[PDB]
């Protein structure tokens, strides 16, 4: 049995904001997953959560 | 202060003293309600407001 795309019309598409101040950022994403989003960025940013 | 003014005429100096009672509160105690919300995230980082 073959595979499959998934084919969602809307690309992968993110916007990544830095604040300014305490190394925030806002991350505006298409995702699942916000939770795991946090926890990929604070960690390959080395923050806390 | 006394003796200075009496030894000068186009100079003077002056002392004082006052006290302070500076009473706290608001109308009702609606206008004294607050409010706050925190998070503990899994790495154990708390967000409060």
């Amino acid at each position: 049995m073959g595979g499959q795309e998934h084919f969602y019309m809307e690309t992968q598409s993110m916007l990544v904001v830095p604040k300014g101040e305490d190394q925030e950022m806002d991350v505006y994403v298409s995702t699942q997953f916000p939770k795991y989003i946090q926890d990929i960025v604070a960690s390959t940013l080395k923050l806390p959560a | 202060v006394e003796k200075f003014n009496a030894e000068n005429y186009w100079k003077k100096k002056g002392l004082a003293m006052v006290p302070l009672k500076f009473p706290v509160g608001l109308g009702s105690r609606a206008a004294g309600q607050a409010a706050a919300l925190v998070h503990i995230y899994l790495d154990g980082s708390v967000l409060v407001t």
